[PDB]
RNA sequence: CUGAAAAUACAGUGGGGCCACUAGGGACAGGAUUGGUGACGUGACCUGCCGUAUAGGCAG
DNA sequence: GGTCACCAATCCTGTCCCTAGTGGCCCCACTGTGGCGGT
DNA sequence: AACCGCCAAAC
């Protein structure tokens, strides 16, 4: 998927631009959030790790048993656990796939208390919102599990049609699905974390943030969401202003980013009149540069570290916290939600359970921007990996330094360096997937940090 | 249950009723006889297939 | 009728904008609204440790099937199939586009305050480093003069 | 301390003229819905007077 | 004082047409938005 | 020498 950027006189830009008549192609993978209709086990069968039939049914196994017996480097039992570490994540993925549609059904049945997409058609669909899956409560349904065990009989007809039923493990997969039930629900999990410290940490939840005309071109290769370095830079500017205002020394270490609304804005931007340079600098209009712009509504969760003296100095001043929230984002104008919305848009949290209890009330159509750990050696692997999964997107990760930092005339700072924008991959996970995957998964595998090293500065996990 | 085992719902809910909305036909009081009449026509349709 | 709601919790109302101008003498209540909101904006401009937002709504008594004049997009590479004149849109909660003004268009209107460029200047220019006049297409504070910003 | 700061796309506008969907037409044969069922007694609406009056008015 | 009885049933046999055709005329905008070496 | 000239074409 590619979108176009046109240039007026391409020969002035480069020879590559001149060869293509100024029409440069950029990777177009924006988030797709729809308000409308819900229209089966469908979401699993579609996720196709998953089910219906194949890629990769059937194990039928022999495959799984052989893998465990090979991993029996270090003692049959210790091997099965080492197999499980990858094979349990693989066995967890099978349950997560199966749950993708159970997630959708539940979801509907909340919004509704009425409906699915189609109430009767759902009731007809072998794995949809049944008044039996209706409950008991989430919590008691997971505590019951029972539903998960029953669905194993239904998985004699779909979630692998016929073959590979008693075969290496089906019992172990059923047990994992029965365990996932307990994880799938509610009023459970809760506590004990080396992150951040603890002496304590804080969680700053910014909700319903509206942005108008932010640069959709993250780097000049990729189009879609704004750059994560833009989100980092905004959060760092917010930290600096707060630490200089209050006289504290708190650190805004990591953030998680949830997009509610996204829309592409048509048209180019007209530059104002200025002294345009020549042999004689004249007051005129500069050249019209084509770009990509988006209107988006999002939530940020920022993870604050420091001393409790500084944290309770921050918590004591809510107006001064609100005051230094920036109004710039990726070139666009950034506003708090409307004054008649009745939304407290700048909230602090001391514990994780209270924050997750607030966070699972988000709109279900919205997308979590999630970090991945996929490896890419060239463009063709990335394109195959993009043609594989429909919810992955190529985005800006950060800067690979070309030259050595040194004193250069016209530099903003003491040392200047020329760098190259690095292309990575993000995941647009649904709100429901993050809700069912549990509090631990969310607080470990949703938060971005800037790995600032000698020769590169890249956005990554942890 | 389907294989004869009592499932545990309230002891008070077993003596509980169902509301039935029926139509009822009774003879009016002090009407001695009722009448049922139908007409029967017979045709010779079993000699030849239609 | 212009309604202004503030993050502070104020609620200002101008009843009819046809009765106001830049140079005309206003009523007392409209001057009170000006005074109060000017104080709030000045407080927001001068103190870094206060948050200040405002929701500003104009309610216009429409004529029967009256024409609306929103922002027009910049397009110098229009195709044969497309419209030569298009409008700036904002997508709603559903898949419907409200016709809208650009932020810079509103910004340009609010900062049309500069009438210091002459001793008896009637026109108010949009604040520019060289006092650029869009209608005439000249600089009112030219680069060769001492009236420009630099 | 954000592929960093800053940014008014605008003015004008006549789709018009003409117009025949038509002709023809078998939905048809057969049919057992059936068995079984308690609306109230933890409640206010009482006790009297006037009046020819199951009319109509009144006292606690 | 409160609920809206269970036990099974959804029919088989045959077909959706033929003819002919979707117009002429004229037109699709003016303003602005360039860096760089040289005579 | 300050000001007319040279230069591109993808689906």
């Amino acid at each position: 998927r590619f979108s176009n950027v046109e240039f007026t006189r391409p020969a002035a830009v480069s020879m590559l631009a001149a060869s293509l008549g100024g029409v440069i192609n950029v990777l177009n993978y924006p988030p797709y959030i729809r308000s409308k209709y819900h229209g089966s086990n469908s979401r699993a069968f579609k996720l196709n790790n998953g089910q219906t039939v194949f890629n990769v049914e059937a194990l039928l196994k022999p495959e799984l048993i052989k893998a465990l017996e090979g991993i029996i480097f270090s003692n049959n039992a210790l091997a099965l656990k080492q197999r499980r570490q990858q094979k349990v994540k693989n066995i967890k993925e099978l349950r997560n796939t199966l749950l993708e549609w159970f997630s959708p059904v539940f979801e509907w049945r909340l919004d509704a208390i009425e409906n699915g997409y189609d109430l009767e058609q759902l009731e007809s669909a072998s794995e949809r919102l049944e008044y039996k899956i209706l409950s008991l409560p989430d919590n008691e349904l997971p505590s019951l599990t029972i539903p998960l065990f029953r669905l194993l009989n239904e998985m004699l007809g779909g979630v692998s049609m016929t073959q590979r039923y008693a075969f290496h493990p089906k019992l172990m997969s059923p047990l994992k699905a029965a365990l996932q039930w307990l994880l799938v629900n509610l009023t459970d999990q809760k506590h004990v974390l080396i992150e951040e410290d603890d002496e304590h940490y804080r969680y700053l939840h910014l909700s319903g943030i509206r942005v108008f005309d932010a640069q959709a071109l993250s780097n000049p290769y990729c189009s879609g969401i704004p750059s994560l370095t833009a989100v980092w830079g905004m959060i760092h500017s917010y930290q600096r202003k707060l630490n200089e205002a209050l006289g504290t020394n708190v650190r805004f270490t990591s953030f998680s980013w949830f997009i509610r609304n996204y829309s592409a804005v048509a048209g180019k931007k007209l530059p104002e009149l200025s002294l345009q340079g020549a042999q004689q600098s004249r007051l005129k209009r500069p050249g019209i540069i084509d770009g990509k712009y988006c209107d988006l509504v999002f939530d940020l969760i920022i993870h604050i570290d420091g001393y409790e003296d500084d944290l309770q100095a921050v918590d004591s001043k809510p107006d001064i916290l609100k005051a230094h929230f920036p109004s710039n984002f990726a070139g666009g104008v950034m506003h708090q939600p409307e004054l008649n919305s009745n939304i407290n848009w700048c909230c602090l949290y001391s514990n994780e359970n209270q924050l997750f209890e607030k966070l699972r009330r988000l709109p279900l159509s919205g997308c979590w921007v999630m970090p991945t750990e996929h490896k890419i050696q060239d463009l063709d692997e990335l394109l195959l990996l993009l043609n594989s999964d429909s919810k992955l997107s190529p985005s800006m990760m950060g800067y690979m330094l070309l030259t050595e930092p040194m004193a250069r005339v016209g530099s903003l700072e003491r040392l200047h360096c020329y760098a190259e924008p690095a292309i990575g991959v993000v995941k647009y996970e649904a709100a429901t997937s993050v809700r069912l995957k549990g509090i631990g998964n969310y607080f470990n595998s949703a938060f971005w940090m800037l790995d600032a090293q000698e020769k590169f500065m890249l956005m990554k996990k942890v | 249950t389907p294989q004869f085992s009592p499932k545990n719902i309230s002891p008070q809910d077993l003596t509980h009723n169902n509301i039935l909305t029926l139509e009822e036909c009774y003879v009016p009081p002090n009407v001695e006889h009722i009448f049922c009449r139908f007409s029967l026509r017979v045709q010779a349709n079993s000699l030849v297939p239609s | 009728q212009i309604e202004i709601k503030t993050s502070k919790g104020s609620c200002y109302l101008i009843d009819n904008t046809r009765k106001l101008a830049w140079e005309s003498k206003w009523a007392s209540d409209d001057l009170k609204v000006l005074e109060e909101l000017s104080n709030e904006i000045e407080s927001a401009l001068t103190d870094p440790n206060v948050f200040w937002s405002a929701d500003i709504t104009a309610k216009i008594e429409a004529s029967f099937c009256q024409e609306i004049y929103p922002s027009q997009i910049l397009n110098d590479k229009v195709k044969q199939g497309e419209a030569s004149k298009q409008f700036v849109k904002a997508k709603c909660a559903d898949g419907r586009y409200a016709v809208s003004f650009n932020s810079v268009k509103i910004g340009a209107a609010l900062q049309s305050i500069d009438d210091w460029w002459d001793e008896d200047a009637s026109k108010r220019l949009r604040v520019h480093e060289f006092g650029a006049d869009k209608e005439i297409g000249v600089a009112r504070r030219p680069p060769d003069s001492e009236q420009n910003f630099y």
